Formats: structure tokens, C-alpha cells, sequence
């Protein structure tokens, strides 16, 4: 979904996470379209870093970790999904 | 003038129906045969496809009908038909929570016309499903009394109408944003207004005014509890670009409906989600909507916060009075239970600039990190804010605090000696440490 | 145009306030010295000569005023001052029962001008009163909640008047027969509604229209409550011939004031009475008057009755909605309060034609001999009606029977198996005989 513009509200369309305000981009599968959402919080699914630079489960907040999956096949399949966590 | 329809009576174009100065225009309604008002029954026994009934106890007593159940009309407005998924929704969600006649009430031959015209048509709207309650009442025996009708814009009066006709004895009227433009004015006998039903809960999701901003949606109060959600005027979730609304998640339909009358629309919207949410939408009194931003007037008084929406019927102090206006703050997308909480932080670390930020934790679940306050942060300031958390987290266990955007090399740290945390409940939880921590870093505060 | 005054703020003739068609005419409210609203103090430790009070709190600090007490404004309308013995009647019935702050409102400066303008500076005369009670509630610390206002015609206005200022937290308005020409129609930003108080009890004394029978009374409802003694239109004890209306026993301005608007005035008379009177005006929802008369809606409804007058503010069902309107008959002369009940006689004896008559007995005392029914006596018929008693019995504990005028020197018998005495209360309390009795002879009944 074209979105091709800055600092965009939740919900809005973006093609990637830097244009959000957030600083996440997600869609919930490959071919859905990705619209800005919010980092996901404390004890619910995250994805870590992409390059892909927009994801099927957001970054958590500040001061948290996404604690799963960090190999090979999920970082070019877009799949690193980890549970955030303190520390 | 005058017309007569067979089961219908007569309609006047005499003020205060027409002439009047908010309704100027002398124009009838049309026949009961152009409005063509149907009435799609669904059923726990029959989601997802309808049957029909007409007023005739036969085809209601060899139907899914049940008269052991309860009975919700939902009316729809100006240029909508009785079939269009949002009528379908409330029928659906009402089936999860509860058994029930839903009763769609399509009048898209009526509503389709002009303006004044479909304003006019809905006396027929509401003298059709006034004398199905009738025929209902004293054919079949179902008392008025298990009668809800819910309508939206043009259909809230269409409520009224029935409600009216029927010396209102019908339970319950609900008014998804009244439509304004003549109605808004105009006696009792035009509008709905409290007379109309022994119950009459207004949501107010596009109030202020036709000129210049266009709101279809009624300023005016009507109806015993009135809510105004988001503070009435502007539903968050109706700014977006031109192509992000259009192109909304429920398909490109209901972008186009929220790209032409978004705020106006949210009202059904957010009354079909309070059907599953029983407690997502608490609403608040005050002297203002911007009083209530400024955090003035929180937790729900002691006899409750009327739920808006599906439960407002359940509110204590209901019919206790007219216009009890309430203000509480919603999502902006379909979800949009929120769960109003007060925090106050109290400051340990030294002079910093930046925000502060809680999160809360209790045997529910757990929160989103809400800003509280962001400055000159330093030692034993305490600072609060309310927020509207999109998680219920129940009765808390524990919260942490995080802040960020000043450090030096040097590193300050900041913390929090304590941070209350009160529930629209009006409970009061404490919590405390001596620790502090630096930027982008969780401290857990516990209960002391 | 507008005009603002030192104390009481602008005064704009936009509309709604004129130009509006039930108010065409564009004209101003007068200078706050020509109304000239004066506070008339009376106490129980001062009935029967006023003190006087001005907003000025040093003054009500050093009078008779007491704020351990409870306050009730007077205000008069059109043609009257605040000094005409009626309004001090309701002080001294007030003081019998109760103790409390009784201010008479005089502005009978503002109010001997035209109608028009006279219905004008009732904004002055609201905003006067609006202001007293905002320095006794922020100056004094006297809450708003402990005010009552009644008014009288134009006077009823007022009391909305102060009541709309004050943010409708006065405990109670009343409105003795609210002045019906450029006020019925009107927005609630002009007349007496719901909104102007906690709770607005309306007494229609004179409804039905001024064309072409001259009522200067409102027919709209107004207020919750919404009491039509007699049917609202004609007042009983006031179709008197000229001579017995002008030299009534209340002395010869009395019976010209009831000469003039008599029907308009009793609101107040019933409002006097009232108050000695906690049980004689109960009232009962119909859905007419002529059904009332027509003796198909009695007892009291399970919730109570309202009391018409001073005690509709202890009605339970009271707040619980807008424009409840109740029947009641009420005297034709200065004790007006009644008391409704239902009897059925069955009799006994042989067929003859003439009336028959019951009186009740109890244990507080008993009554006149009411009719209930007259035509061809005959056995085994029981025949009904229900009668404003002038006597609250109380608890029956016998009743009697007679029958008149057809007697042959046959010396016929007629006589009453059981009747059956109905209170508003519910009970039913049933008396019996097996004896007959010929005419002009007192049957007792006992129970059975
Ligand atoms: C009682 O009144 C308020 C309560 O806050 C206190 O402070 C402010 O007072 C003003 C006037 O100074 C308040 O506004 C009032 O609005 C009424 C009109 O209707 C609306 O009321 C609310 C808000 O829109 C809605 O829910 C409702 O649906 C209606 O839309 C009128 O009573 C007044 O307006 C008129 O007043 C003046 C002066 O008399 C007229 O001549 C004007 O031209 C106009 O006709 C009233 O002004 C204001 O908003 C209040 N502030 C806040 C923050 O809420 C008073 O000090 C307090 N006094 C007492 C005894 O309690
Ligand atoms: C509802 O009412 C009773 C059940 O007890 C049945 O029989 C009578 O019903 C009629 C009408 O059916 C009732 O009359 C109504 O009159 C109202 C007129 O406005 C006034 O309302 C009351 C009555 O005077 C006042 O207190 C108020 O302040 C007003 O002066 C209106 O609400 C109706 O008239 C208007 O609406 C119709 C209705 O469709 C229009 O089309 C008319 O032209 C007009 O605009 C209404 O007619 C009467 O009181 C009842 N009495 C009794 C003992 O029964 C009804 O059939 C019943 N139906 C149901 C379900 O309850
Ligand atoms: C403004 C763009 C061009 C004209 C659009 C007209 C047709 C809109 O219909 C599509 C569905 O709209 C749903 C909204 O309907 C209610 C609007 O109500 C206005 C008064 O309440
Ligand atoms: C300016 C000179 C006096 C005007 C002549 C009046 C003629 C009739 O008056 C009778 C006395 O007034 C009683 C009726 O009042 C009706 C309005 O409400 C008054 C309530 O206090
Ligand atoms: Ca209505
Ligand atoms: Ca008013």
C-alpha cells in the first residue's frame, strides 16, 4: 500500500516503519497491506529487527526485549518472533 | 394537508411536522409502499441469513420469532438499507453475549430520496414498527416492555416515532447520533427525546454543527443518559488521509461510508463493540469535555459510570433524570473499549529533562506504557495523569516505570519513590521503591 | 439589541428571546430599578411583618435569614406584587408545618407594564433571583440545593429563569399555572422545562386555550411532574354568578382577583392548602381526564401517587422521567384537599327506581352521604362509582346505605348485600347485610 509520506498516525498506509510514527509497519501477512501499528508491549509477540523494514508483529516498547527466534531462516523469511521481556 | 394509509392512519403536514422554522418545507410522507419498510428477522437459531416478517401474527407465529426472547429493532438513517453489515454486526455480537429477536428494519425504498423527503418518510418508519409492537402486544400477547429499538441518524427518530405511537411503553430507545438538521429543535413530536420509551440512552459521535465543520450529528441532548464519547464532535480514527480511510481493513466499502460520514458512523460502531465489552466504556460526568482532558473529574462516582452503549440500560441512576451527559474516551479503531486509570509518579534520581512513562500489571494482564507526565524531571515532584489504557489489567500486582531522551555521557538516573495508581473503581493502589535507573530502563515498582 | 446592567449581566433581543413567531416582537428586559425586584423576608421567628434582603451578604448575615434552614422563593407574575396576601399565606402554612426561609419576591415595578414587556423583564426578575442565590451559595456558602422557587404565571418563568443560570442545581421549582402566551412554544431557553431544576413540579390550573376561552394557562406540559386538578381546564368554584365570585368570603379583592382569573389563580390556593394538607391531593396517572371521570383508573399506581402541590418532591417515582402527567379533583372552596374512593354497592330488596347513597365510616371519622348510582334500583345488580370524599375516614370500620324518591304507598325496600370500599390506597375492604330498608332510611353495613 503506497503511503509515501512521514510521520503517519496508526492505521494509516505505509509501505515501511520509518514512515510511522510508531516506527512500526506491520501487515499481518505477505500479501495484506501494511498499515502503521504500535509497538507491541510487555509479554505479547514481537518480531526482532528486519531489514525487510516492515513486519508481521511489531518491535516492542522501550526498555524491552524480543526473546525468541533469532536464526537464520527467520531473518530472511521475516520471522524472528520473540515474546517481549525485561531484560 | 393530509394522507391516510390503510394500516397506518393519517399524516399531517401541520406544524410542528412541517412550518416551523427548523423544518420549514410542507411535504408528506410518501406511501407506505415507497418506503417499503421490511422487517429482516434474525435469530440465534439463524445468524447470517434473515427471514420476514410483516405485521402478521401468523407469519411472526410460524417464525424464528420467539416471544419467550427479547426483542431489538435496529433502524438504519438516511441512504442506508436495512441489510448493510452494520445492522448485521450489533445482531451478531448481540447473539454471542446474548438470545434474542434482532429485528433489522430496512426502509431503503424510503430512505434513498431527499433529505427533507427521507426525513419526513421516517413517520411511516416509525408508524410501521410502532404497529408491529401493537400487533406484537395485543395479537400475540409480547408485552412493549421487551421491545429495544436502536436506531442510527433519521432511524433514532424513527424510534421516536414508534416510541411515541406507542405511548411509550417500548423498554428502550437508543439513539446512534440523532440526525440534526430538522429535528434538532423542532417539539418532542418530531424528535426523539425521553418521552419517547420508559428508557432513552443517546450516543452522541458527531455533534457541533452543520455549519461550518458538517456534523450530521445532534448538540442538543435528548433521552435520559447522553453520552458524548471523545467529547462528541471528533471521533479519533476520522482523520486519516484520503486513502487510508478509503482503503480501511473492513474492505473498501466501509472506508468510502467512514470517507463520507466517518465520525457520524462511529456511533453504531462503538455500540456494537460495547456489546462484548461490558465494562470498555464507562463514561464520566463533568462540567465539560475539555474539564475531563484536564484530568478533573475521575474515578466514576459512587453510584457507577453509566457503560455506554449496549449497557447504559443497566445504569443505577438511569432514568433518575434527562440529559445526564457523560464523557468517556474510546479507541480509534474496532476495538474501542478504553479503561480510564490514574497515575501518579513520584520522582527519586536527580534533575533531568524527559518523559516519564508506567505500565501496569495486575492478575488480568497487563499494559501499553502510558506517558504520565514529560519536562524538567527531578527528585520529589510527583506528577499524574490519566490515561485510557486499551488493556483491563484488573486488580494490580505491581508497575514500572521507564523514562527517556536526556543523558549526557554522564548517565543520570531516575526513579520513583512511589506511584498510585486509582482505578475508575476509585481504588487506590501504592507502590514503592528506592531504586532509580537510567534512560530506556524498566524499574518494577511493588506494592508497599 | 442588548442591554447589560451592572450585576445581572447582558440582555440580548435575539432570538429565541423575540423575533421567534410565539414571541415576534423585538423588545428589551428594563433597567434592574424599574422591575425593581425586592427580597421580602419572612421567618417563623418573623411571620406576619417581612425583613428585606438584597444579594449583599453583610445584610442577609445581620437578619432573620438562618442557613441552618431551608429557603423558598415567591415569586408573583404579572399584575401582582410581592406583598398580595398569597404569597404570604404559603409562608404562614409553611411555618404551621415546617420551619424555613420564606422570601416573597416582589417586582411589581417590572410587572404592571404591557404583557410583552411584562414577560420581558422576567429575565431581570430570574437573573435577580439567579444572583441571591449565587452569593448565599459562594459568598454565604448556602448550597443551591436548599433553594425552592415557586412562581405563579409569569412569575414560574422567573423561577426558570433562575433556575437556567444557576446550572438547574436549585432543589425544586414550581410552577403555579406557568403563563401561557409568548412562553408555550418557545425553546427550553425561554420557558420553565426539567432542566431549570433538580426537579420541576407543575400545577395546571388553567390550561386550554386562550383562544377562545380565555385561559391564561399552559397546556404544554413542563417540569416532571405535571399535576391538571379538575382536569386542568375549569376549576371548580369559579363558574360562580358575578355578585357571589366579587363578594366572596375572603373579603371583595379576593373575588375580583377570582373574578378576573379565577381558574388562573386557584393554583396557588391549591398550593396553600397543601401544605396542612401531607395526604389530600394524591394524584393519578390516566390517559386522560375524561377516562378519570370515567372511572377506569383508581387506585394509586403500586409506586404511590404524587401529591399535588407541596409534596410532589417526596413522590418516588419523581425525577424518573419528563412530563408525567396525573389526575386529581379537588374542592371548590378554601379546604380543597379530597380524598378518592371506589364503592360498589349490590342490592337487595325489589325493583324501584331512584338513587342510592353510602356514606363511610372509620376510625379517624366519616363522611357526607356520596351518590353512586341512580336509575332502576333493582336486586342483585351491583352497580359502582369512586366519589372525591371531603373526609379522609381513614381505616373503614362500617359503612351505611339509603335510597330515595319512588316510593308507592307500596312502601317498597331496597338494600345492599355487600359493599365493597376500594382507598387509593388498594385495599378493599368489603361490608355486608342480609337487611333491606325503605326510603330515606340509614342501612349500616358491617363487615363481613
Ligand atoms: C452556573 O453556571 C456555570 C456552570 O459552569 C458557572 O460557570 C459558567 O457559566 C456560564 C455563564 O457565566 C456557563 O454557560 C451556561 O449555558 C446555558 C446554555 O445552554 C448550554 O448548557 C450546557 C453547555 O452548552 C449544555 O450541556 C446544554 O446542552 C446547553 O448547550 C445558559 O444557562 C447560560 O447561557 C446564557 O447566560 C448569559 C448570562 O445569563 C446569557 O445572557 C447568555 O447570552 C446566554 O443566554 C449559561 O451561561 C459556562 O459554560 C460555565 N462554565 C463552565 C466551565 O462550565 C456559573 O458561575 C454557575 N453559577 C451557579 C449558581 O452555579
Ligand atoms: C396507547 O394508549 C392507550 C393504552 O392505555 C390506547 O388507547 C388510548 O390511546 C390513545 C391513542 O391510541 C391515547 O391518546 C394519545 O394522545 C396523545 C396526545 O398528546 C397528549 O398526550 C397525552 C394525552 O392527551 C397528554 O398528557 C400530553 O401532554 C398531550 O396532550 C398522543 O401521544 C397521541 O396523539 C397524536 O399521536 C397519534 C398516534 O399515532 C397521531 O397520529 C395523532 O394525530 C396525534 O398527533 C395518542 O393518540 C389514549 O389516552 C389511550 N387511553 C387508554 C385508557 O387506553 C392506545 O391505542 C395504546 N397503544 C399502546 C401500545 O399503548
Ligand atoms: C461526498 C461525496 C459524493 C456524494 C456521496 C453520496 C452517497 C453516500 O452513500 C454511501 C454510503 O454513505 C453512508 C453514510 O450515510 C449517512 C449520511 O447521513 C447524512 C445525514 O445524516
Ligand atoms: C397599572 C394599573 C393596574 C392594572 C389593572 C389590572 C386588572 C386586573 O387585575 C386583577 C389583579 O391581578 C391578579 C391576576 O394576576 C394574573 C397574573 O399573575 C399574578 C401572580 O402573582
Ligand atoms: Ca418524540
Ligand atoms: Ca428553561
Amino acid at each position: 500500500p503506497r503511503g509515501i509520506i512521514i510521520n503517519l498516525d496508526e492505521g494509516e498506509l505505509c509501505l515501511n516503519s520509518a514512515q510511522c510514527k510508531s516506527n512500526c509497519c506491520q501487515h499481518d501477512t505477505i500479501l495484506s497491506l501494511s498499515r502503521c501499528a504500535l509497538k507491541a508491549r510487555e509479554n505479547s509477540e514481537c518480531s526482532a529487527f528486519t531489514l525487510y523494514g516492515v513486519y508481521y508483529k511489531c518491535p516492542c516498547e522501550r526498555g524491552l526485549t524480543c526473546e525468541g527466534d533469532k536464526s537464520l531462516v527467520g531473518s530472511i523469511t521475516n520471522t524472528n518472533f520473540g515474546i517481549c521481556h525485561n531484560v | 394537508s393530509e394522507v391516510c394509509f390503510p394500516r397506518l392512519g393519517c399524516f399531517s403536514d401541520d406544524a410542528p411536522w412541517a412550518g416551523i422554522v427548523q423544518r420549514p418545507l410542507k411535504i408528506l410522507p410518501w406511501s407506505p409502499k415507497d418506503v417499503d419498510t421490511r422487517f429482516l428477522l434474525y435469530t440465534n437459531q439463524n445468524q447470517n441469513n434473515y427471514q420476514e416478517l410483516v405485521a402478521d401474527p401468523s407469519t411472526i407465529t410460524n417464525s424464528n420469532f420467539r416471544m419467550d426472547r427479547k426483542t431489538r429493532f435496529i433502524i438504519h438513517g438516511f441512504i442506508d438499507k436495512g441489510e448493510e453489515d452494520w445492522l448485521s454486526n450489533i445482531c451478531k455480537n448481540l447473539f454471542k453475549v446474548e438470545s434474542v429477536n434482532c429485528i433489522c428494519v430496512d426502509w431503503k425504498g424510503g430512505s434513498r430520496t431527499g433529505y427533507t423527503q427521507a426525513s419526513q418518510n421516517i413517520r411511516i418508519v416509525g408508524a410501521e414498527v410502532a404497529y408491529f409492537v401493537e400487533v406484537l402486544k395485543s395479537s400475540l400477547g409480547y408485552s412493549p416492555s421487551n421491545v429495544h429499538v436502536i436506531g442510527h441518524s433519521l432511524g433514532s427518530h424513527a424510534a421516536g416515532e414508534a416510541g411515541r405511537r406507542t405511548n411509550g411503553t417500548i423498554e428502550r430507545i437508543t439513539g446512534l447520533d440523532p440526525a440534526e438538521p430538522c429535528f434538532q429543535g423542532t417539539p418532542e413530536l418530531v424528535r426523539l427525546d425521553p418521552s419517547d420509551a420508559k428508557f432513552v440512552d443517546v450516543i452522541h459521535t458527531d455533534a457541533a454543527p452543520i455549519i461550518p465543520n458538517l456534523g450530521f450529528g445532534m448538540s442538543q441532548t435528548v433521552g435520559h443518559l447522553d453520552f458524548f464519547p471523545n467529547g462528541g464532535k471528533q471521533m479519533p480514527g476520522c482523520q486519516k488521509n484520503i486513502l487510508s480511510q478509503i482503503v480501511d481493513i473492513d474492505g473498501i466499502w466501509e472506508g468510502t461510508r467512514d470517507f463520507v460520514a466517518c465520525n457520524h458512523l462511529r456511533s453504531y460502531k462503538y455500540y456494537a463493540d460495547s456489546i462484548l465489552n461490558p465494562d470498555g466504556f464507562a463514561g464520566f460526568p463533568c462540567d465539560s469535555y475539555n474539564v475531563f482532558t484536564a484530568n478533573k473529574c475521575f474515578p466514576c462516582p459512587s453510584e457507577g459510570c453509566p457503560q455506554m452503549g449496549h449497557y447504559a440500560d443497566r445504569f443505577p441512576g438511569k432514568t433518575n433524570g434527562v440529559s445526564q451527559v457523560f464523557y468517556l474516551n474510546t479507541g480509534d479503531a474496532s476495538n474501542f473499549a478504553r479503561w480510564r486509570y490514574k497515575v501518579s509518579v513520584t520522582l527519586s534520581g536527580k534533575k533531568v529533562t524527559g518523559h516519564i512513562l508506567v505500565s501496569l500489571f495486575g492478575n488480568e494482564g497487563n499494559s501499553r506504557q502510558y506517558e504520565i507526565y514529560k519536562g524538567t524531571l527531578q527528585p520529589d515532584n510527583t506528577h499524574s495523569d490519566e490515561f485510557d489504557s486499551d488493556v483491563e489489567v484488573g486488580d494490580l500486582q505491581k508497575v514500572k516505570f521507564i523514562w527517556y531522551n536526556v543523558i549526557n555521557p554522564t548517565l543520570p538516573r531516575v526513579g520513583a519513590s512511589k506511584i498510585t495508581v486509582e482505578r475508575n473503581d476509585g481504588k487506590v493502589y501504592d507502590f514503592c521503591s528506592q531504586e532509580t535507573v537510567r534512560e530506556e530502563v524498566l524499574l518494577t515498582l511493588n506494592p508497599c
